[PDB]
């Protein structure tokens, strides 16, 4: 009827918790967590524990560091810096601390702006039309693989039948989840998200033949002018022929 | 709730068979450890994680298993080795152990010196009033019978060592107590020790 | 290092150590019979988890200092002191104190000690028994030593006596005409009457 968790298992359950709240997973299992806490850690593991972490990690990062994410000018152990292999055992994630220019990095987005207009467009594109003011399109054909930098994070991407690792300056981590790409969200007198991150794609792979991603491309718009638009558009990487 | 059940409960081996001893539990856990406690003092750790030997466990024990079902193998069974070991598991919250298994040394049978001692003065002085001693036998089973080449049923307290740690033999003692006046009313005192390491019962007397 | 616990009478406690800013502290009991009963936790940061069978009757330092209602006499037993050593696997108390015997009953006696005088046969020329007979205690046990540990100390199981009192005896093998040089003390100790006594075997 009860459940007494490890060390391994109460740090898994810990990163677990922590990528729920970074908005990168669905679902979380933190169960025996409260008493992990209590017996590894001492404190209590409400929302406000972990909200605190998240904001000391992200932001306010100030000194060394140990697996559990406490900063400091069983887990005694203070690592320098560069990064944290945040892995619950159904998701890994590497992330990366506040450094002097995370701050710019970071758009707020707490209140987004206007749904920008609508225009016609369409939705048999492929790879090579590079003309948003949304999207950058590389391509390595010396490694096969295919980047898709992104500009404007707020607009979803949302890939099909895909297997995609996204880089960024906040966190890389891989996807093979089929939807929206998730990113993370901070929260610090509001929710930041990182300014743009770098989806890479391995061609040379047989696991993303029958990729699709689906976007809204922005395209510049008188009698005031100064129109944003949006088109929907179906970006295939089908390698097949 | 989670109930542990070893088996067996009790076991003997000659010097420097291999043994083994299981654990069950009731519900599946992640690992087993074992605590070795030795008669009269405090437990000691002896193999946690399923398998580790805790520092200065000789490599001669090992542990084994998996789900359910764990065990305690013994390469070279020690004199010092007779003792209780106890599982007890993780992955409960009410955390439980098993009831331990007694390990005896089934050495060489050995005949008991016996060793009979009158009460002292400071005793026959108090308002209360003889041991027979058998020291250093094997096997356990002993008869101890007590005067005036009579006995009494009533009284006849015994008490018994366990398995010595370097020789694995026992010792018994034999206490005649409540006997006031009645000590003076009789005049010889003798204790009559039947054993299978004996060749006669042999029978140890004084006189006053 | 190694803990150590202070015996004692409840009617219908104490463990020292040697850091509770790190442990967890773990309670033990042995009910007599050698069973085991596991009581509760207390972690380094205070907080506490209990046994549901004891119904939340029961434990709460900055010396090294673990301490401890409605008792019954089925608590009367062995209590040990332990500690959780933390890694990837838990638990594993590997340093227990010695215990502390509780026997749950309004009686006191303290102990009388009485020589058992040597003089038996004598195989080859090294055999000789030597004793002391430890009765009338009523409380947790006595502990005996000989010559203030000086091997071939056999040391009885305490009995039951009908009046509600306890009973052992304790012996060693010894030469004998030595026996006189050397000069035998046996050292009886009862805490729960804070006597100690030191008995020559004739
Ligand atoms: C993000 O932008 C908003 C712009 O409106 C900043 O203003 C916050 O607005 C919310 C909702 O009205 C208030 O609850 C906050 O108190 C406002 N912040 C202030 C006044 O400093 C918001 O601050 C920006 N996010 C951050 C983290 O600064
Ligand atoms: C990517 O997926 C999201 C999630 O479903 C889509 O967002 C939905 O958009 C429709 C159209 O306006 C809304 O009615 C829904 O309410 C949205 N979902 C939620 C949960 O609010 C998004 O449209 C998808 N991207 C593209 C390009 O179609």
């Amino acid at each position: 009827m009860e459940i007494i968790l490890t060390l391994s298992q109460g740090l898994k359950k810990y990163y677990g918790k922590i990528l729920k709240l970074l908005h990168l997973t669905l679902e979380e299992d933190t169960e025996g967590l409260l008493e992990w806490c209590k017996r590894n850690l001492g404190s209590n593991c409400d929302d406000d524990f972990f909200q605190k972490r998240i904001e000391e990690f992200f932001i306010t990062g100030e000194g060394y560091f140990n697996e559990v994410l406490q900063f400091k000018t069983p887990f005694k152990s203070y690592f320098a810096k560069g990064f944290l292999s945040i892995d619950s055992g159904y998701f890994s994630a590497k992330c990366y601390p506040r450094s002097s220019t995370s701050g710019l990095q970071l758009i707020n987005v707490t209140q987004h702006p206007a749904r920008i207009a609508e225009t016609p467009g369409p939705k048999t594109t492929s790879l090579k039309t590079i003309n948003c003011i949304n999207l950058r399109a590389s391509v390595f054909k010396e490694h096969r693989e295919v980047e898709i930098n992104v500009l404007l994070p707020q607009i979803a991407v949302n890939l099909s039948n895909c297997h995609v690792v996204i880089n960024s300056h906040v966190c890389d981590y891989s996807l093979d989840t089929d939807g929206p790409v998730r990113l993370p969200r901070i929260y610090h007198e509001g929710t930041f998200m990182p300014g743009t991150y770098k989806i890479v794609i391995d061609r040379k792979n047989k696991l993303n033949d029958r990729c699709t991603l689906v976007t809204n491309c922005v395209i510049k718009g008188r009698k005031g002018q100064s129109v944003l638009r949006q088109y929907k558009t179906e970006i295939k990487i089908g390698k097949a022929p | 709730d989670i109930q542990m059940t070893q088996s067996p409960a009790i076991l003997s081996a000659s010097p420097g068979e291999k043994v083994t001893m299981t654990c069950w539990a009731s519900s599946g856990v992640s690992y087993m450890h074992w605590y070795q406690q030795k008669p009269g003092s405090s437990p000691k750790p002896w193999i946690f994680a399923t398998s580790n030997l805790a520092s200065g466990v000789p490599a001669r024990f090992s542990g084994s298993g998996s789900g359910t079902s764990y065990s305690l193998t013994i390469s070279r069974v020690e004199a010092e080795d007779a003792a209780t070991y106890y599982c007890q598991q993780w992955s409960f919250n009410p955390l439980t152990f098993g009831a331990g298994t007694k390990l005896e040394i089934k050495r060489t049978v050995a005949a008991p010196s016996v060793f009979i001692f009158p009460p002292s003065d400071e005793q026959l002085k108090s308002g209360t009033a003889v041991v027979c001693l058998l020291n250093n036998f094997y096997p356990r089973e002993a008869k101890v019978q007590w005067v005036d080449n009579a006995l009494q049923s009533g009284n006849s307290q015994e008490s018994v060592t366990e398995q010595d740690s370097k020789d694995s033999t026992y010792s018994l003692s034999s206490t005649l107590t409540l006997s006031k006046a009645d000590y003076e009313k009789h005049k010889v005192y003798a204790c009559e020790v039947t054993h299978q390491g004996l060749s006669s019962p042999v029978t140890k007397s004084f006189n006053r | 290092v190694q803990l150590q616990q202070s015996p004692g009478l409840v009617a219908p406690i104490t463990c020292t150590v040697s850091s509770l800013t790190n442990y967890g502290i773990h309670w033990v009991r042995q009910p007599p019979g050698k069973g085991l009963e596991w009581l509760g936790v207390i972690w380094a940061g205070g907080y506490t988890k209990y046994n549901s069978a004891l119904m939340s009757r029961l434990m709460s330092n900055s010396k090294s200092q673990v301490f401890l209602n409605s008792l019954q006499t089925d608590d009367t037993a062995m209590y040990y002191c332990a500690r959780d050593e933390v890694r990837r696997d838990y638990y594993a108390m590997d340093h227990w104190g010695q215990g502390t015997t509780v026997t749950v009953s309004a009686s006191t006696k303290g102990p009388s000690v009485f020589p058992l005088a040597p003089s038996s046969k004598s195989t080859s020329g090294g055999t000789a028994a030597l004793g002391c007979l430890v009765k009338d205690y009523f409380p947790e046990p006595v502990t005996v030593s000989w010559n203030s540990g000086a091997s071939g100390v056999h040391t009885f199981p305490a009995v039951l006596q009908s009046s509600g009192l306890y009973s052992l005896s304790s012996v060693v093998t010894v030469p004998s005409s030595s026996l006189g040089t050397q000069t035998y003390i046996c050292n009886v100790n009862h805490k729960p009457s804070n006597t100690k006594v030191d008995k020559k075997v004739e």
